[PDB]
RNA sequence: GUGUCUAACACAAGGAAGUUUAAGGCAACAACAGGUCUGUGAUGUCCUUAGAUGAACUAGGCUGCACGCGUGCUACACUGAUAUAUAUAACGAGUAAAAUAUGCUUGCAUACUUUUCCUCCGCCGAAAGGCGUAGGUAAUCUUUAUCAAUAUAUAUCGUGAUGGGGAUAGAUUAUUGCAAUUAUUAAUCUUGAACGAGGAAUGCCUAGUAAGCAUGAUUCAUCAGAUUGUGCUAACUACGUC
């Protein structure tokens, strides 16, 4: 469940070795450690998304959702808001008729993306798109991800 | 060799009816080291045989509604409910299991006359005894479908009346034999 | 003891705390989830075991909102009307109000007053 | 050096790349291991045993994955192992070697020697399915 | 040069042409590329006031694109274009080489 | 008169004027039952 | 019926049927033992 | 092997495939007083043709409702709902109104410039949605080495119409349009019906099918529970008989 021996060898540095949901949660714990994201105040009110209509139910989600959009920038580079609205998307139950796909509440994103950015570990350029990772961040996810492989490791 | 799951040994042969032997996954190339290859198995008359038992067995799970296209929910399913035959007593599951698809299968069935029954059909009829069962004791009650399996399975080898392919069979030769 | 009672003597009590707020109103369930952060309980929590001071914050989070960080698009009885502004309702007077609505359209006359007054669906039944 | 092959099953095709090297093995920018599921896991790690460690241990595997859903993926990652394992022990190593590592795969399924013959059937108009119809009525 | 038909037999023709075309003043030549084909399709029903079984038919109006070009000057490209050309085929002139 | 810019009586079928089942694909404005007289002419072909 | 309470082989539902409590409470004893699904082996 | 041991068939092996490989298209003879003159400047005859059965314009009506029968959708839960996470798809499809400046008497006239179909991206918005712009005649930009949802993984319920179900209704702010008022469409909060897996009957289906799960296209100013395609998840059972 955790952790399987297997034979061949493995890169040992990157979200590409690692258990998404745990890492996740780490770097949001962290990240709330260290007190530099903020819910903030509104937030705690908000819906996620009306193919949902409720919410996380875990009090830390902001944080957690955070942490997956930064793991979602390591997997893919210049992505902007409406690409984040599109990935975390879900079916809607429409009542009597047939489900169609539902965006995720764009402000919570885009209130994320704008953090990060403030936090310095995104740089939007004029090049191109949206806002891609700051090396600074790339580290410490790179860091995490060797704390975590040692951690299975031994 | 080929262990299931890489734990179970299903290296051990039951007597059966011969015939049973020959259509249940005793062979090497019908072994793997977990669940799932999906060959073409409706092809020729008899290419139903060469399928591994637990495909099949899976593919029963599988099968009703909510249950369609959710294979990998069914080799869960089977996975768990071979820990738990496991824990009720230490005897290695597959070996338990196809004891019970030996128990299951009628010898004789009922016609406008009565009738023998094809040894491929028999175990065909036996996992879908034993998971029409499982379905049953599943919906609307405390008990697991993976415990339901497993207890009907447990049930089924033992040769216990309680076992809703025992009582099935049991009634299938009963009006067979009553006609004929 | 472990299973003591709930709001206008209903007899919840093994329900987790939204659950059985729920059950009065707000099974729309958001309302709920709010109510329970603006209290600070945890809605794990099984309901004969608050204390009734407890209750009694959540039935003033409930009937007033106007202290609360709860904005105007979430509220039940949003506008009410008349230049004097009026929220929330909600219960047996959301109930009763509701009756008096449906009394003011039929004495006006409006296509869905008319219908309530048939015995007819406002969005239509459809031929059958 | 390189040698290349590839596994269609469906849609799904899933390229193999094998390079002189080390023993590592990528889907993609992803390890092995990020599969996910257990059973599919389990699928990919067929052809580890199948070769063993130690002839697995100088080449380098490097997949590269287009079209379908994962269980289809999976299977054409499996066919492309099989083919590319054979294929460095076809171009660098020996065809006795080869002949007798088919022999092990063949052994074992079919499948990771030889693709799906299966594919799509189209729709035709009067039924949701490719053969199934609306219901008739008096 | 872009080369664009919905006949299979026409484009092929001005292809052989071309080849010659381009060999006769010596050219050289990047290989011609096939690009994607599209289809226009209509899905037709059968019946003009709808009848019996519903019944739909599927027509395509297929269109081929190729593109052959050519490192050369402007002058040599364009009286080239102008001998090589016939009626049916639709051809751009893109080169600005030299 | 007094117009209107928009849906139903702002298009018609281009041959015959009809106003029914008519084609806007790939903005052809013909009505199916003249389009399948003129496909061919026009360069369709079906196939499937 | 009567299977829900607060006071007073590892697998929820034979915990549930033993002490007659719901999956919960049967969940909350396995955790307070080790002190979806789960390898209860 | 079987077969007049002829035309040919059966099994196994080889083979990517072994029935004409699987799927389409095309569809005779001779009919039907089947349907369509509301598709057509195809059309006979008949009515009518200026207090017009033409053209045109304003409302109301086509969804009315004691009620009956077809076809579809959604449910009745725990192999499930709820919330996060991980994965991902094929077929596609996309360019004459308005606004602004100037002159005149809030209005008009003249001049001049964008939008127009797809919207990345960046701001603002719980949300719908808004604003600012960029690329797109299209393997190039929307956007497709990733544009879906079921899958699957960890958490929350724990069999109680229950947190299943979403009928029904109230209160909002948006969107298209001159016009939304027969809830147009949209979301927000609340509201929480029948229904405990369907009687007599009866439909479709044999291999990537069946079933489930989606989604593009069609109509479209405004709208998918329809139709038509396309994919993923990948069953059962004979394998034939009159």
């Amino acid at each position: 469940r955790l952790l399987e021996p297997v034979p061949f060898v493995k890169t040992n540095n990157c979200i590409k070795d690692v258990d998404a949901d745990l890492f996740i949660r780490s770097y949001a714990t962290h990240l709330k450690l260290h007190n530099k994201i903020t819910y903030p105040k509104w937030c705690t009110f908000v819906k996620t998304g009306k193919g949902r209509k409720l919410a996380p139910l875990n009090e830390d989600w902001y944080f957690i959702r955070a942490s997956s959009i930064l793991r979602r920038l390591y997997l893919h580079p210049d992505i902007g808001v409406g690409f984040l609205r599109r990935q975390f998307s879900s079916k809607q139950r429409r009542g009597v008729a047939p489900n169609h796909t539902s965006l995720a509440s764009g402000k919570i994103l885009r209130s994320i993306l704008q953090q990060l950015e403030n936090l310095g570990y995104v740089e939007q350029n004029p090049k191109k798109k949206g806002r891609r990772l700051t090396t600074k961040g790339e580290n410490a996810i790179n860091n995490f991800a060797r704390y975590i492989n040692k951690k299975v490791y031994n | 060799d080929i262990k299931l799951f890489k734990k179970w040994s299903y290296e051990e042969i039951n007597i059966a009816d011969l015939s049973l032997v020959d259509c249940i996954a005793v062979s090497q190339k019908a072994c793997v080291y977990t669940p799932h290859t999906a060959g073409r198995y409706q092809k020729k008359r008899f290419r139903k045989a060469l399928c591994p038992i637990v495909e099949r067995l899976v593919n029963s799970m599988m099968m009703h509604g909510r249950n369609n296209g959710k294979k990998l929910k069914a080799i869960r399913i089977v996975a768990y409910a071979f820990e738990i035959i496991h824990l009720m007593t230490g005897e290695n599951p597959l070996q338990v299991f196809v004891n019970a698809v030996q128990k299951g299968g009628p010898r004789e069935d009922s016609t406008r006359q009565a009738v023998d029954v094809s040894p491929l059909r028999r175990v065909n009829q036996a996992i879908y005894l034993i998971c029409t069962g499982a379905r049953n004791a599943a919906f609307r009650n405390i008990k697991s479908i993976s415990e339901c399996l497993a207890e009907e399975i447990i049930n089924c080898a033992n040769e216990s009346s309680s076992s809703y392919a025992i009582k099935k069979k049991d009634e299938i030769e009963r009006v067979a034999k009553a006609n004929r | 003891q472990h299973i003591l009672r709930i709001l206008n003597t209903n007899v919840d009590g093994k329900e987790k705390v939204i659950i059985a707020l729920t059950a009065i109103k707000g099974i729309g369930k958001r309302m709920a989830t709010v109510i329970c952060k603006q209290a600070n309980v945890d809605p794990t929590k099984r309901a004969g075991e608050l204390t009734t001071e407890e209750i009694d914050n959540i039935v003033h989070i409930m009937s007033t909102p106007t202290q609360f960080k709860i904005p105007d698009w979430f509220l039940n009885r949003r506008k009410d009307l008349k230049e004097g502004k009026n929220i929330h309702v909600i219960a047996n007077q959301l109930d009763s109000y509701l009756r008096e609505d449906l009394e003011r359209m039929k004495k006006i006359r409006l296509h869905r007053g008319l219908r309530h007054h048939w015995g007819l669906r406002v969005r239509g039944q459809h031929t059958k | 050096k390189r040698v290349q092959t590839f596994g269609k099953k469906k849609t799904a095709v899933a390229v193999a790349t094998v390079t002189n090297g080390k023993g590592l093995i990528k889907l993609n920018g992803k390890n092995l291991d990020l599969v996910e599921p257990y059973i599919l896991k389990t699928k990919v790690y067929e052809p580890l045993w199948l070769i063993g460690s130690g002839k697995l241990k100088n080449l380098d595997i490097r997949i590269r994955v287009k079209g379908g859903g994962q269980t289809s993926q999976i299977y054409a990652i499996r066919q492309a192992i099989g083919k590319g394992i054979i294929s460095y022990y076809q171009k660098y190593v020996d065809e006795s070697t080869k002949k007798e590592l088919k022999d092990v795969l063949l052994r074992y399924d079919r499948s990771l020697l030889v693709g799906d013959t299966r594919r799509c059937e189209p729709k035709k108009f009067g039924g949701k399915g490719a053969r199934a119809r609306y219901q008739k009525s008096y | 040069i872009a080369l664009t038909s919905k006949n299979l037999r026409a484009i092929e023709k001005v292809c052989s042409d071309i080849m010659k075309g381009a060999k006769e003043k010596n050219l050289n030549v990047s290989g011609p590329v096939r690009l994607p084909v599209k289809t226009l399709r209509i899905t037709t029903r059968k019946s003009p006031c709808g009848e019996g079984t519903n019944t739909w038919d599927r027509f395509e109006l297929r269109i081929y694109k190729r593109l052959i070009d050519l490192y050369s000057q402007c002058e040599v490209v364009t009286q080239m274009t102008s001998i090589n050309i016939d009626p049916v085929v639709e051809v751009e002139v893109i080169i600005t080489d030299s | 008169v007094h117009p209107k810019k928009y849906g139903q009586g702002s298009r018609q079928c281009r041959v015959c004027s009809n106003k029914h089942a008519i084609i806007r694909k790939y903005n052809i404005n013909i009505c199916r039952q003249c389009f399948r007289e003129r496909a061919d002419i026009i360069g369709f072909k079906k196939y499937r | 019926k009567l299977n829900h309470a607060v006071f007073i082989v590892i697998t929820p539902s034979a915990i549930a049927e033993k002490y007659k409590v719901n999956l919960s409470v049967a969940r909350a004893v396995i955790n307070h033992l080790a002190d979806s699904q789960k390898l209860y082996t």
